[PDB]
RNA sequence: CGACUCUUAGCGGUGGAUCACUCGGCUCGUGCGUCGAUGAAGAACGCAGCUAGCUGCGAGAAUUAAUGUGAAUUGCAGGACACAUUGAUCAUCGACACUUCGAACGCACUUGCGGCCCCGGGUUCCUCCCGGGGCUACGCCUGUCUGAGCGUCGCU
RNA sequence: CCGCGGAGCCUACGCCGCGACGAGUAGGAGGGCCGCUGCGGUGAGCCUUGAAGCCUAGGGCGCGGGCCCGGGUGGAGCCGCCGCAGGUGCAGAUCUUGGUGGUAGUAGCAAAUAUUCAAACGAGAACUUUGAAGGCCGAAGUGGAGAAGGGUUCCAUGUGA
RNA sequence: UGGAAUGCGAGUGCCUAGUGGGCCACUUUUGGGAAGCAGAACUGGCGCUGCGGGAUGAACCGAACGCCGGGUUAAAGCGC
RNA sequence: CCGGACCAAGGAGUCUAACGCGUGCGCGAGUCAGGGGCUCGUCCGAAAGCCGCCGUGGCGCAAUGAAGGUGAAGGGCCCCGCCCGGGGGCCCGAGGUGGGAUCCCGAGGCCUCUCCAGUCCGCCGAGGGCGCACCACCGGCCCGUCUCGCCCGCCGCGCC
RNA sequence: CGCGACCUCAGAUCAGACGUGGCGACCCGCUGAAUUUAAGCAUAUUAGUCAGCGGAGGAAAAGAAACUAACCAGGAUUCCCUCAGUAACGGCGAGUGAACAGGGAAGAGCCCAGCGCCGAAUCCCCGCCGCGCGUCGCGGCGUGGGAAAUGUGGCGUACGGAAGACCCACUCCCCGGCGCCGCUCGUGGGGGGCCCAAGUCCUUCUGAUCGAGGCCCAGCCCGUGGACGGUGUGAGGCCGGUAGCGGCCCCCGGCGCGCCGGGCUCGGGUCUUCCCGGAGUCGGGUUGCUUGGGAAUGCAGCCCAAAGCGGGUGGUAAACUCCAUCUAAGGCUAAAUACCGGCACGAGACCGAUAGUCAACAAGUACCGUAAGGGAAAGUUGAAAAGAACUUUGAAGGGAGAGUUCAAGAGGGCGUGAAACCGUUAAGAGGUAAACGGGUGGGGUCCGCGCAGUCCGCCCGGAGGAUUCAACCCGGCGGCGUCCGGCCGUGCCGGUGGGCGGAUCUUGGGACCGCCCCCGGCCGGCGACCGGCCGCCGCCGGGCGCACUUCCACCGUGGCGG
């Protein structure tokens, strides 16, 4: 149970912080789960979601073993596009569906110099805990 | 407005109260806030006993409260000159000094006094300088024996039977209070007839 | 409410002869508000009747003594398992109610210990009506930051921390209590009698110092004793049948 | 027989109650407790590729720099960022910048009229014309300079 | 005792028996397993295999306040019991806010003389435009220009909500 | 021999709301020509109360009331 | 007579303080921490617990007078110079009268298969006895005030 | 009659500074009503309150006795409890109304003028040099200006002080620039940034789940984390977070310890001799306001107007006398206290879009008034726009198909969708306006696992099946009761007790008393208190018992009871 006089655990104040959060606390805020196999190569657990991830859908109309790029990143509508996750209009056209990134599965993991320093400070953090714990 | 039996009730709510009312609200929040500023005091001033200078012993001015003692603002000049504490070192040792206070009497001089002395042989002195020590006090009392003390430093706090003799077994307790009360409100009186009479 | 609420316009009465109510109306022009009712607690946006006041008293005294009785009646009814099977804590399989385990508990540091000494108890049942009693409370107070409600599970006293509060904590129900700062509040939860408790056996030596014997008067407490029975024998059967008093009475009237 | 009228039910509508929800209030409590002639508060007018209002900003105008972050912003478009020859976005914010009124300050409140000292361009020390820059308000303190007085005196 | 056995009971704040009585404004008192919202306990309660709410020629209960069930609609929460606390129950107040009727397809669209023929555009013309007639303002004008005030109403093109 | 008859269980304390405009009738009665006028006494009534009868009606006559079945009456009635 | 065309939603004895009576609870000649303080950063907890070497204080435990002031013991049994009423000694510890729930004793009755002589328990019981609370009445004590009258005490001999 | 000095004034776009205005919840100085109550009303009350004016700070104001008290005396201010609805005031009516003592929170004290001593020892400015240098201090020099004897600085201020003589101890300091570490104990002291656990496992439901079952070990996994948000519906383990004296990075600090530079480098007792105070102020008269202050509590205007063993106070005016207490007319000072404005936070038995702030929304907005000012209404498609392509009628609005969606009975003021009012369909009725109460009757919608009507126990037969039963033996578990032991105990003695108290005695330590617990012995009772023998009874399991016993189902239009 929450101890710190400083965080509140207010319905309101919770919700409007997540519903008005400055772009970058939505970055992370939109992280998905990497694979069982990416867990076990990096002792981390989840990712932030990146434009250019191999990501599969594991929740609603357009779960599967698919995998798929993620072509945009909507950080403003809280949802992420991949590549075949698309239906069709009425007039013939197709769109993309938002999928929310807590509902994929990173299977691949575009890495640059950036990528790979905050991989590394994820696999630190939580191997001093379990030293901790030990 | 009255209904048969009562009491004749006078409220005093006729000033607009209501802008004025003071709530306590905040009562449990300022004992908190009290209680940290004594125990951040304590630690700031730790080795010194937290409860402030050692205060005297005062007799209450009235004969509703003549009968009990409790503790005065500041040691008398007087006191404390016989004691041997110089009046602007006594501040500096945790003696506190009452300039305007007066000794009517003895015995509450003397046991204000004692009060003094059994402080002074109570106190470890710090030298100014840990590693130049001069004329304060040893080792052994200084780093090991040295605790801060929790409470007011020396708390102030509030007959054998024997044979009755005939001479105090006869002895009109009423009647010497009746006399007595007649003789102080008739002593002007007679004197001025008295006076009168001689000439 | 706020003082201010309702009684920030401009509004008098038109008086009579305008063919409307008397009621104080909102005065200037071109807007909706213009000749609209104030002031009154049968009008919209008008302030309510006797609007609530801070300085309602909200806090009770009540007397050491009965605080101290109340806090004794709690414990007494919490050894008979009528009581507590009453209450609905599932107190089966528990070797005996007045549940004494030894010192070791108050340095337990895991929740798995804590767990585990629960299913050993056989009080781990308590805590699995408490997890399917979890579901989420009706009316306004989901929006009032209380949106899920439970029910109590057992009690845990002890005499020393030394970490046993943190090994407990995360358990839903259990409640933490120190035998020196006994809560009526959390001994009996709702105003009833029966609530399941586990001791400590420093808690269990400790109270008897705590509130005294009959003989003796409380040690840690100065000048409190435990209150005294108004009836010595409550075997009401017992004392019907007795010969004492069966043969003092009158044969009974069985014809209708 | 209709029509018309009344009642009831079904369905459909002038209507927006009830219920459920809530980035809003109200109340209590805690910590701080900081404006301004170095120009405040408050006004005015402007500023976006398409943008009226709200918002943000000031001629560098929906923002510059710096630091942290680390791949977006997004309604459409366009092109950055090659995503280290170090940087989209956002946050922070200590650098820079900050139009006109306003205690409001050259005089006056009309885009009115000046004065002094400099700079550039026409002509050449007309400072005549145009443009730019710095000064030019009241009260008051210490000091400075220039003064007044048949004020009190000294030498003449 | 060849039968080894014999209904129900007694939430004692429960159950049972007997006798008499029953109007009511103002007003007083009691009971309420009557109703509304929130809190502490409890129902190993209910619920996307369908919560609240709403509708109902359905089945019923209670003297009543009201309540339970069936059916339809709805789409996410809700209720029972022991206590606690109220901004807790409306037909009125020329009550407040909103919505809606009958009146009623009714009153009315009657101040300053007046319009007609043809054509054009156009889905559509008594009312627009062009032409031809008949009339009016009749220079202290129904003319041509300004001041206040208005502030884009000025001009062209397009639309006909 | 509980010192007439008859009937009935009494006594007592605290707190206490509403009311403090009345009106009608037999008898008695004051002012007024008198009044469905004004003012009194006693009792009953209406107000607070419906029910049968007086066609209708605050007050008259009868009778006072929980929801019902049978029987019988009161005052008043029994041409329709 | 006045208000009401119709429908929905809102809409009016509340809160604080002070008293008074009644009722539930705790303790009880006492009772009450409410202001303050001590206990881990305090989800709950701004709660709860404890102070007793914080009971200062409030109310109650004493009244009366304007005030100076004064300030609540009754009975039973024996003895007495003196016969107007007071003194002395023991024993207890608010008196007496009439009512008075309840409680106690109880002549006489009821009886276990029968008679007799016993031990009991119960039940009815005329009569008595101790009498709760409360009521009425009569005594008594404290304070104020008035009338009458004789004494006593002494660092103050007093307008005490 | 020129040149100087001083004094009193003036001007300057002179060199450097400073004030103004805003906010105003809390605070300080003024000014200051009436509504109201008195059942009328004028004093009173409302009230020194609202409105008006001025001035600040994070607090302000106050404040170290010209005090309280009368005691066995206390001892600056401020705040809390109490004093106290009291003393007192009041058409003594309505009403108003403090203080001292006592308990707490906090606690802290000091400085001039005057009298004196010291060759003005003093201060501002301007330069130069050595410095130091976060935006400015030190030392010197100045044959550099000015202020100040019409008085700067050092010592010293009522608690007395100074100066000499004697004795004692001998100095324990401050500031600036630099390094050490605990880098403030609530864990770093503070600010900022980045991170740190465990199911999305198997089977099912759904439009979509976060739903429902299951997960060997006694129980899926973590738990110091089961707060809260988000995510297609309800999530401890999907994500952010949450817990943790958890990790890493940057910056800003204070308190202590060490280095350098600068300043100062002096006290305490006893004796002797000296010095010692704030004036148009106090006080008095009078007037007006104010106060609980009453023959005047406080404040101010005018008149009078001091003293020095004096003056002020001692709650009834005055004279005399005694006593007590303080030392006015100059000044500074933190903490405890206040806070409806501001910047950040946390929470709630509060409201839930006619409520709650006027304002959940482009709200102090639209709009109104010349202006001061007045001042709204207005939230909700859907998980996702997937927001209806295309065909067709119409000039279009608007329809019919088609399509999306779980759902258009969700189609851009679109969740649900009541009533009033209306349209249509179905049924019924209709000349005393409708509507209503009580009785029936007719018709209609729905309902009744309605449409051959009950169901239990015992007995009687027929025929079928299977066996334990009845008794006996073995094992297990219960229920009941001088037999024993451990307890729970009153009382009663012996204490290794060694304990807590006591307004008992002491000869702080002790003795004495009362309890509390414990030890041993004796002594009574089982029920919210335990065992073990010995019986008696009951139940269950197993064996034997192998059929006139026992049990299970069917039939009879069976009999009795309900």
């Amino acid at each position: 149970m929450k101890f710190n006089p400083f965080v509140t655990s207010d319905r309101s104040k919770n919700r409007k912080r997540h519903f008005n959060a400055p772009s970058h606390i939505r970055r992370k805020i939109m992280s998905s789960p990497l694979s069982k196999e990416l867990r076990q190569k990096y002792n981390v657990r989840s990712m932030p979601i990146r434009k250019d991830d191999e990501v599969q859908v594991v929740r609603g109309h357009y779960k599967g073993q698919q995998i798929g790029k993620v072509v945009q990143v909507y950080r403003k509508k809280y949802v992420i596009y991949i590549e075949r996750v698309q239906r069709e209009k009425a007039n013939g056209t197709t769109v993309h569906v938002g999928i929310h990134p807590s509902k994929v599965v990173i299977t691949r993991l575009k890495l640059d110099k950036d990528r790979k320093k905050i991989l590394e400070r994820k696999a630190k953090s939580r191997q001093v805990g379990k030293e901790k714990g030990k | 407005a009255p209904s048969r039996n009562g009491m004749i009730l006078k409220p005093h709510f006729h000033k607009d109260w209501q802008q004025r009312v003071d709530t306590w609200f905040n009562q449990p929040a300022r004992k908190i806030r009290r209680r940290k500023a004594r125990q951040a005091k304590a630690r700031r001033i730790a080795p010194r006993p937290a409860s402030g200078p050692i205060r005297p012993i005062v007799r209450c001015p009235t004969v509703r409260y003549h009968t009990k003692v409790r503790a005065g603002r500041g040691f008398s000049l007087e006191e404390l000159r016989v004691a041997g504490i110089h009046k602007k070192v006594a501040r500096t040792i945790g003696i506190s000094v009452d300039p305007r206070r007066r000794n009517k009497s003895t015995e509450s001089l003397q046991a204000n006094v004692q009060r003094l002395k059994e402080y002074r042989s109570k106190l470890i002195l710090f030298p100014r300088k840990p590693s130049a020590p001069k004329k304060g006090d040893s080792s052994a009392e200084e780093l090991k024996l040295a605790t801060q003390l929790t409470g007011p430093v020396m708390p102030i706090r509030n007959e054998k039977a024997r044979v009755i003799t005939e001479e105090e077994k006869n002895f009109k307790a009423f009647a010497s209070l009746r006399m007595a009360r007649a003789n102080a409100r008739l002593f002007g009186i007679r004197a001025k007839r008295a006076k009168e009479a001689a000439e | 409410v706020s003082e201010l609420a309702g009684h920030q316009t401009s509004a008098e009465s038109w008086g009579t002869g305008r063919a409307v109510a008397r009621i104080p109306r909102v005065r200037g022009g071109g807007t909706h508000r213009s000749g609209q009712g104030a002031f009154g607690n049968m009008c919209r946006g008008g302030r309510m009747f006797a609007p609530t006041k801070t300085w309602r008293r909200w806090h009770r005294r009540v007397n050491t003594t009965q605080k101290r009785y109340a806090i004794c009646s709690a414990l007494a009814a919490s050894a008979l398992p009528a009581l507590v099977m009453s209450k609905g804590h599932r107190i089966e399989e528990v070797p005996e109610l007045p549940l004494v385990v030894e010192d070791k508990v108050e340095g337990y540091k895991k929740t798995k210990e804590a767990v585990q000494l629960l299913k050993k108890l056989k009080a781990w049942n308590d805590i699995k009506k408490v997890y399917a009693s979890q579901r989420m409370r009706a009316g306004k107070g989901k929006m009032r930051n209380r949106r899920r409600i439970q029910r109590r599970g057992p009690c845990i006293i002890y005499n020393e921390d030394n970490g046993i509060i943190k090994a407990f904590r995360n358990i839903p129900g259990i409640t933490l209590l120190n035998v020196s700062k006994l809560n009526i509040l959390k001994l009996a939860p709702g105003g009833h009698v029966g609530r399941f408790c586990i001791w400590t056996e420093s808690a269990f030596r400790k109270l008897d110092e705590l509130y005294g014997t009959w003989r003796k008067a409380a040690s840690l407490k100065s000048n409190y004793n435990l209150p005294m029975h108004k009836m010595m024998n409550t075997d009401l059967s017992r004392i019907l049948k007795s010969p004492e008093i069966q043969r003092a009475l009158r044969a009974p009237r069985k014809k209708i």
